[PDB]
């Protein structure tokens, strides 16, 4: 019974309010997300609870600019928010330099507002794990975030339930040099590890980021691509 | 309401005596807003058993005349609806069905006498559902067993009525408690096994036969006149051990008599089974369980 | 039993037990009642002495919000003296911004999110007060509504509010209450209050009976109780 | 568990927190039931009322609250949490008719009233306001539309939708029911509601407790039904 | 397909309360309803959802 | 009892127990006796000192030339509450031109009250206010509560050991009201003697009387216009 609240360190531990939103981070929905040589793969794993729901109307996959595609596993209500935050930083950007925004000073500032909020004392942490990525000046990048304000850099990774085992998958199916198209299959596959065992065009939502700029896919396309991709 | 059920059933009580069935097109109406209304414990619950009874006096006038049964299954189709949208849940409310059906069953003793097959099997057809769907009754369970009966006696017993009986066997031993009457439906089958002639399908519905226990203390002599059934089970076709039951039941039965000769086929039929049975443990001291009788001796075939 | 500290926490089973605990607050409080006629509506208040030390004629419960609105609190008085002025306020800005008289309706709602807001945060608390609100207009009739301490505000014809607030309805709801003018409902509500708690538990209580319709043209004041004097001459001849 | 008696809004261990899966039964403090239902063009509320007393009024126990003159809602849950909302969400509407120049679409008004229960939940010292919401709506190239939102900030929308009490079993009929794939001819919506409602609560009772709301793309006006034409409803469905 | 989670002891609950509820009608024969009985009495509390903040 | 700490709690018998604290801090003031006639509105109050040669400590103070305070409780609460009544008396005094009528004062001083006795963060006024005023309606005699419950009277008394005097003011409130300024102060103080106990006896120097008039200023007493109002008595009956 400590720790509680956010203003005083623990005897010698860490923020165990930080802590537990990681752990309800990885607690959440399964996501793989890979950097390529042209461009970089984002794909979560949307289930509906029942047959119900409407697969239109809530996007998991969602542009920042035209150009930076964002993904996450966690909480939606303060996934949007922070993404509205995002939204409205990247125009003041715009607006200052009229030139669109480089990805690295989108996760430096991103992750100045999640460290403001883990700052003292009465606000909770997010309870999301951002997945940034976007194709600025030739390169494409990939930059995972988390709650305690830190930032990564990654080529290929994982995020959400059997994270570990997905990623063990990916340091063995991966490597270094391929292309849009085979990381999507690379990446379907590491998602069809660990999610169930019915996979629809709807239950996957995937959106991708070419030098051309971000693209969302269709349940068209995807319909296409995921029928038996092996 | 009350008054309300009150005004209704004793001022048209009147017009069944000489009109048509248009005073029974307005009480349609009438019967479906006073069940709409249907109050808790008895009120018009009673309300609509008078008035179903005199929905029979209508039965009278159109069903007693032509047969039709078209005013029949109109009848039941607003017996229909007023089932349907009163639920019925057992809130103390059913007894709008009980005489109703009753006395339905009643006319169709009338009308296995006066009427043809199939108006009487458009009203089982109706009853039917009305019973297998509306709370299972007790007595028309009973004439549940009449019915079928009925409908067995249609062309007296084949294959379509042994999957009848097979469907009604086992449904209502357990909803209803009962021991005398539906007994003696569950002796019928095994002439609707026999008049098909499967032995096997004999012994499954003697399985169900002997899941009937305590078959006695029923009525006086019930069981011992049902011993002429229970060795109809396995007389001709019976074979050689599996029968000492049996073949004692065969002479419990003239227990009662004083007789000779029905007697006598009793002790020389369980003192002649023996020769059925082979080498066996009961076999060489049951032979001297069963002798004792004294009318035993005076065969000289027993003597042999 | 808890967790029931502050006003802006839910229990295991999801209920505030602060809303509870200031609900119940005013069950303690004078039996209030009200009725609506077909021309008005009637207040009436059963009010009690303390021993000897009052003026009959202080701090009268029966309140005058506007022109035609009025109160019948029960409860704190001076949360009630509070929300009457903030009421005052309310169809103030009303009347300066509309230049006509605040449909009962949209005060009452005002009122209701005004209670609300109190109930809501953890720094406060919620209202210990229960009151009523009656009306009329001669393009709408005669509006009686009523707020709970949590702020639930919606319409009746007839309510009461104190102690005896089944033991009241139990014999208001036998009112012929629609074919009846308001000039027989004050000495109703006379017999109504006289019925319950003559002598019990305390030893004197006092009446008082406030008064809307069409026969005040409109207007909200009391009645000249006096003139006429219908509770003790027929509350004399309901004690049997 | 707790352990930490959750008595404000922190994150426990493994791994949820207990203040708003508390404020879910909040509604279910209401005692109430809610139905809507998207087949077609049409669109259909239903909800019933609990008023027991005869001195208590009928018009104002209603629940459904037209939000605009497009958009209609209704609520269960505690009702202060519930008229609260209804005004923040009318008060956003004209906002939105201010700034915009036209009418809101139904999406962007439960994103905005989630919002604003995630600021709610987000900051402390406030009670996350234990109501929810159902929102229906008529828009231009999408047809009509059912929306859900949560008092957790969580919206949603989709075909058969149900919240309050009972709505495991009124999403097990609605999962049993909306699976043939017959079109929804507005009285098969009707009398799917009607029918729906009148196997989960299992009353079939008179047209006077249930309160029936449509909006149809013939008049895209929110309408709220008359006694007579529910009785006309009822006694349609009624074999 | 249903998300009961129900750990590994209480399909023997469901077989239990569901044949023996069969032997309230005394069949040996098992229908679909079986499988309604026992999902409405049985761990139905909690339940299924929630299905917010993933 | 662990709900029992501050004012924003209801109980679980919904009586919030900062109130009744707040109540019981009033009960141990000095005594005071309030009562009026149809002509003159007389408050009175009782001195006591810390030790036997310092002076005592006075009660009874001036607000405005018709409105006069008894007080009970705490004191810098008192000239809070004092500032602020001399204050909205200014206040109007400047604007309207005109004396205040008593009664939208006294609301005022309710509405004052209100907010430390329901936000968090001030504790309740422990105050023990008995107001004489005159309005257009002749003399009006108001007491207030920590709970601001205001009360109109006719003879009120409170502070320690005042209940005695409250059934004397029971036994002569029949006869209060024809009198003229004399024996009306001295039965007041006839209240005051039995606000003691038996066996001391009342003397100049404790003892405090404030009239107010419908032609009459609100003025304060001590010792010299007392002497005059001090003689005109027996003993009590032993």
């Amino acid at each position: 019974g400590y720790s509680f609240s956010l203003t005083t360190f623990s005897p010698s531990g860490k923020l165990v309010q930080i802590e537990y939103a990681l752990a309800a981070v990885a607690g959440g929905a399964p996501s793989v997300g890979i950097k390529a040589a042209n461009g970089v793969v984002l794909a979560t794993e949307k289930k509906q609870k029942s047959i119900l729901y409407d697969e239109r109307s809530v996007h998991k996959v969602e542009p920042i600019t035209k150009h930076i595609g964002l993904v996450y596993s966690g909480m939606g209500p303060d996934y949007r928010v922070l993404v509205h935050r995002a939204r409205k930083l990247a125009q003041q950007y715009y607006l200052v330099y009229q030139e669109p925004i480089p990805t690295a000073q989108l996760v430096q500032r991103v992750a100045s507002v999640m460290q403001e909020y883990t700052q003292s004392g009465g606000v909770r942490p997010f309870g999301v794990s951002l997945l940034i990525c976007g194709w600025n000046e030739g390169r494409p990048y990939l930059f995972q975030s988390d709650p305690s304000g830190a930032y990564f850099a990654w080529k290929a990774t994982a995020m959400g339930k059997n994270y570990v085992n997905g990623k063990t998958f990916l340091e063995k199916r991966y490597n270094e040099d391929l292309e849009l198209e085979d990381a999507i299959h690379t990446a379907i596959l590491t998602l069809k590890e660990s999610f169930e065992g019915q996979m629809t065009e709807d239950n996957i939502e995937v959106g991708i980021c070419n030098e051309a700029g971000f693209r969302r896919l269709t349940p068209t396309e995807v319909k296409d691509y995921l029928a038996a991709i092996a | 309401m009350a008054d309300g059920g009150s005004e209704r059933a004793d001022g048209r009580i009147v017009k069944m005596e000489v009109d048509y069935s248009a005073t029974v097109d307005q009480r349609l109406p009438e019967c479906a807003k006073l069940a709409k209304e249907g109050r808790l414990q008895e009120v018009i619950e009673t309300l609509l058993s008078l008035e179903k009874q005199t929905r029979t006096a209508s039965d009278m006038v159109s069903t007693s005349r032509i047969l039709v049964a078209v005013v029949k299954m109109c009848y039941e189709a607003k017996e229909w609806d007023l089932l349907n949208e009163n639920i019925m849940l057992l809130s103390k409310r059913r007894s709008q069905l009980k005489q109703a059906v009753a006395k339905m069953v009643q006319q169709c003793c009338t009308y296995v006498e006066e009427i043809t097959d199939l108006p009487i099997k458009l009203r089982l057809i109706d009853t039917l559902r009305m019973v297998t769907e509306g709370k299972i009754y007790v007595e028309i369970e009973r004439a549940r067993l009449t019915k079928t009966l009925a409908t067995i006696k249609e062309q007296n017993g084949d294959v379509k009525e042994a999957a009848s009986i097979l469907q009604e066997l086992q449904v209502e031993t357990y909803g209803s408690m009962e021991k005398k009457e539906r007994v003696e439906f569950i002796l019928e089958q095994m002439r609707l096994c026999l008049a098909v002639k499967d032995y096997i399908r004999t012994q499954i519905i003697s399985k169900k036969i002997n899941t009937k226990f305590f078959q006695e203390e029923n009525t006086e002599k019930l069981k011992l006149k049902y011993y002429n059934l229970m060795i109809q089970l396995d007389q001709h076709e019976g074979s050689y051990l599996s029968i000492c039951k049996h073949y004692r039941a065969i002479y419990d039965t003239p227990c009662i008599q004083a007789e000779s000769e029905k007697w006598q086929q009793a002790l020389k039929s369980v003192v002649l089974y023996v020769i059925l049975a082979p080498f066996d443990n009961e076999q060489s001291d049951l032979v001297h369980r069963i002798s004792g009788d004294k009318k035993l001796e005076e065969i000289p075939k027993y003597k042999d | 039993t808890g967790y029931d500290l502050s006003a802006s926490t839910f229990s295991p089973d999801g209920r505030v037990f602060q809303v509870e605990y200031a609900m119940k607050a005013v069950e303690n409080s004078s039996t209030a009642i009200g009725i609506r006629c077909k021309d008005g509506v009637v207040f009436g208040v059963e009010k009690l002495v303390l021993s000897k030390l009052y003026e009959e004629g202080s701090n009268k419960r029966l309140f005058n919000v506007d022109r035609h609105v009025g109160m019948a609190v029960a409860g704190l008085l001076a949360d009630a003296r509070s929300l009457a002025d903030i009421a005052r306020e309310e169809a103030s800005n009303f009347r300066s911004n509309f230049g006509y008289n605040i449909p009962l309706k949209h005060l009452a709602d005002r009122v209701a999110m005004y209670v609300h807001a109190y109930t809501l945060y953890s720094a406060v608390r919620p209202f210990g007060c229960s009151f009523m609100l009656g009306s009329y207009s001669v393009n709408d009739g005669a509006q009686l509504y009523m707020i709970d301490p949590s702020g639930v505000s919606y319409g009746y014809w007839g309510c009461a509010i104190g102690k005896a607030r089944q033991a009241a309805k139990t014999e208001i709801e036998k009112l012929q209450m629609k074919e009846m003018t308001c000039r027989d409902i004050v000495k109703e509500v006379a017999k109504i209050i006289y019925i319950v708690h003559d002598e019990v538990k305390d030893k004197a209580f006092e009446l008082e009976l406030s008064w809307v319709g069409e026969l005040t043209n409109g207007r909200h004041e009391i009645v000249p109780k006096d003139i006429r004097e219908e509770a003790e001459k027929y509350a004399k001849e309901s004690l049997k | 568990s707790a352990g930490f008696d959750r008595h404000i809004t922190i994150f426990s261990p493994e791994g949820r927190l207990y203040q708003v899966e508390y404020a879910f039964k909040a509604i279910n403090q209401g005692g109430l039931t809610s139905v809507a239902v998207r087949g077609k063009d049409c669109a259909v509320i239903v909800t019933q009322k609990k008023v027991p007393d005869k001195l208590l009024d009928s018009s104002t126990v209603t629940h459904l609250f037209k939000i605009t003159e497009n958009i209609g809602c209704v609520m269960t849950g505690m009702t202060a949490d519930s008229r609260s909302q209804v005004q923040r969400a009318r008060y956003e509407a004209a906002n939105w008719k201010y700034k915009y120049g036209y009418e809101i679409p139904v999406d962007m008004l439960c994103k905005r009233i989630a919002d604003i229960s995630q600021v709610y939940t987000q900051n402390a010292e406030m009670r996350p306001l234990g109501c929810c919401m159902i929102l229906i709506g008529i828009d231009e190239e999408q047809g009509p539309q059912v929306y859900k939102c949560d008092p957790a900030g969580y919206y949603c929308g989709f075909k058969a939708t149900a919240a309050g009490v009972k709505q495991t079993e009124s999403t097990s009929f609605l999962e049993k029911k909306v699976k043939k794939k017959f079109d929804w001819t507005f009285e098969q919506t009707v009398e799917t509601a009607i029918t729906c409602l009148s196997t989960v609560l299992s009353i079939d009772f008179k047209p006077s407790e249930i309160e029936v709301g449509v909006v149809t793309v013939e008049n895209p006006k929110f309408r709220i039904l008359t006694e007579a034409e529910i009785d006309a409803h009822l006694v349609a469905l009624a074999e | 397909a249903r998300p009961d989670k129900i750990s590994g002891a209480d399909i023997n609950s469901i077989c239990q309360e569901s044949g023996m509820l069969a032997v309230r009608e005394n069949r040996y024969i098992v229908l679909a309803k079986d499988f309604e009985k026992a999902y409405k009495t049985v761990i139905k509390k909690d339940e299924q959802e929630h299905e917010f903040y993933k | 009892n662990q709900y029992d700490n501050d004012v924003t709690v209801w109980s679980p018998q919904g009586r919030i127990h900062q109130i009744e604290y707040a109540m019981e801090a009033v009960k141990q003031g000095s005594a005071t006796v309030g009562l009026k006639s149809k002509t003159h509105a007389v408050l009175v109050a009782l001195k006591r000192a810390q030790s036997e040669l310092a002076a005592h400590q006075k009660k009874i103070l001036h607000v405005d030339n018709h409105i006069g305070i008894s007080i009970a409780g705490l004191t810098a609460d008192a000239r809070l509450l004092c500032n602020f009544m001399r204050q909205e008396c200014l206040d109007s005094r400047f604007v309207f031109d005109r004396p205040l009528p008593v009664s939208r004062l006294v609301s005022l001083i309710g509405s004052k009250t209100q907010i430390p006795t329901q936000r968090y963060g001030r504790r309740p006024y422990g105050v023990g206010l008995l107001i004489a005023g005159y309005d257009d309606m002749g003399p009006h005699i108001f007491q207030t509560c920590p709970s601001a419950n205001y009360f109109d009277c006719r003879a009120m008394s409170i502070g320690a050991r005042s209940q005695s005097a409250r059934t004397y003011l029971e036994r002569h409130m029949s006869e209060f009201m024809e009198c003229n300024l004399n024996e009306l102060v001295k039965h007041g103080l006839r209240a005051l003697r039995e606000t003691l106990p038996a066996e001391q006896d009342l003397t100049t120097k404790n003892v405090s009387i404030g009239i107010v008039g419908k032609d009459l200023e609100f003025t304060i007493y001590d010792d010299d216009d007392v002497s005059p109002f001090l003689e005109g008595l027996e003993e009590r009956p032993q």
